[PDB]
């Protein structure tokens, strides 16, 4: 039900909800990659009145990570090793960390980390002051 | 020895998709950045390497795979994907390692009347295997009675013609695809990053 419900490829985010600025939060990302395991993984979000901006990247041998400048050194993406599941781990949150995160399956681009192929459906994090 | 890309790219006319034509690249050193710093392609991605590294990186094999689809098909060149070019035409695997390339070709694969000269598979009785190519022209049989390449009827020719036209919208227009495929087998490398 990620923005093509029909395809093969599908993303299921987990584990948004509610948290106090300074806290902690992880999410999840239901993804296959025992099959797709050279494509990128990645996280993005999008908050109310604004547009969807990339967050972290990351391929299935935990290496090529790439993190946006407002999330460096609180927020760390990574993979399991069985190649099932993303996650972004989210520490010492904001307020202006609040909005729907989306996972993502795609290439690496050249003008942008990911060129995406897939969407998941998009998990919410609120982060109350 | 600079590798052919040249030729890959600026070649003056493409093939069709159900025809796609593979180039092999080798025993030649790869100025990637010809390419990944130029500015003329509306999709540019790769699997299982990063654009910005292949300057870096050595292959046993490289292979140039090219032709011309709709704008609106390109989401098809990639990974897990579905439909008559994925389907029937040109197929990616799942653990793709290399880069999809594509860019806008209306002003040279466009004709007023409609350019008929690129086709695509339309219709076939499984689906390709990754990096296959099937050229036949037999009758498709679609129902219950045998064609014996008898065109009619639920018995259809399975190919068809884009019919190209400049007014089209951009995504009706044909974009000019490469694929390269990075390959790794155990043996010494042939192709190299400028180092
Ligand atoms: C594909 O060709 C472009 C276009 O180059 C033009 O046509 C050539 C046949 C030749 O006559 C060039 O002098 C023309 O400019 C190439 O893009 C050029 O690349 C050079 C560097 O090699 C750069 O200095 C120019 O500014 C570029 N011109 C444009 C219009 O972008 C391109 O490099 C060729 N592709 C490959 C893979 O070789």
């Amino acid at each position: 039900m990620g923005r093509d419900p029909n395809s093969h490829v599908q993303l299921v985010e987990s584990g948004g909800g509610l948290v106090q600025a300074g806290g902690s939060l992880r999410l999840s990302c239901a993804a296959p990659g025992r099959t797709f395991s050279t494509s990128a993984m990645g996280w993005f979000r999008q908050a109310p009145g604004k547009e969807r901006e990339f967050v972290a990247a990351i391929d299935w041998s935990n290496t090529n990570i790439h993190y946006a400048d407002t999330v460096k050194g609180r927020f760390t993406i990574s993979t399991d090793t069985a190649k099932n599941t993303v996650y972004l781990q989210m520490n010492n949150l904001k307020p202006e960390d609040t909005a729907v995160y989306y996972c993502a399956q795609g290439g690496w681009g050249l003008t942008q980390p990911i060129s995406v192929d897939y969407w998941g459906k998009g998990t919410q994090v609120t982060v109350s002051s | 020895n600079l590798c052919p890309f040249g030729e890959v790219f600026n070649a003056t006319r493409f093939a069709s998709v159900y025809a796609w034509n593979r180039k092999r690249i080798s025993n030649c050193v790869a100025d990637y950045s010809v390419l990944y710093n130029s500015a003329s392609f509306s999709t540019f991605k790769c699997y299982g390497v990063s654009p910005t590294k292949l300057n870096d990186l050595c292959f046993t094999n490289v292979y140039a795979d090219s032709f011309v689809i709709r704008g609106d098909e390109v989401r098809q060149i990639a990974p897990g994907q579905t439909g008559k070019i994925a389907d029937y035409n040109y197929k990616l695997p799942d653990d793709f390692t290399g880069c999809v390339i594509a860019w806008n070709s209306n002003n040279l694969d466009s004709k007023v009347g409609g350019n008929y000269n690129y086709l695509y598979r339309l219709f076939r009785k499984s689906n390709l295997k990754p990096f296959e190519r099937d050229i036949s022209t037999e009758i498709y049989q679609a129902g219950s009675t045998p064609c014996n390449g008898v065109e009619g009827f639920n018995c259809y020719f399975p190919l068809q013609s884009y019919g190209f036209q400049p007014t089209n919208g951009v995504g009706y227009q044909p974009y000019r695809v490469v694929v390269l495929s990075f390959e790794l087998l155990h043996a010494p490398a042939t192709v190299c990053g400028p180092k």
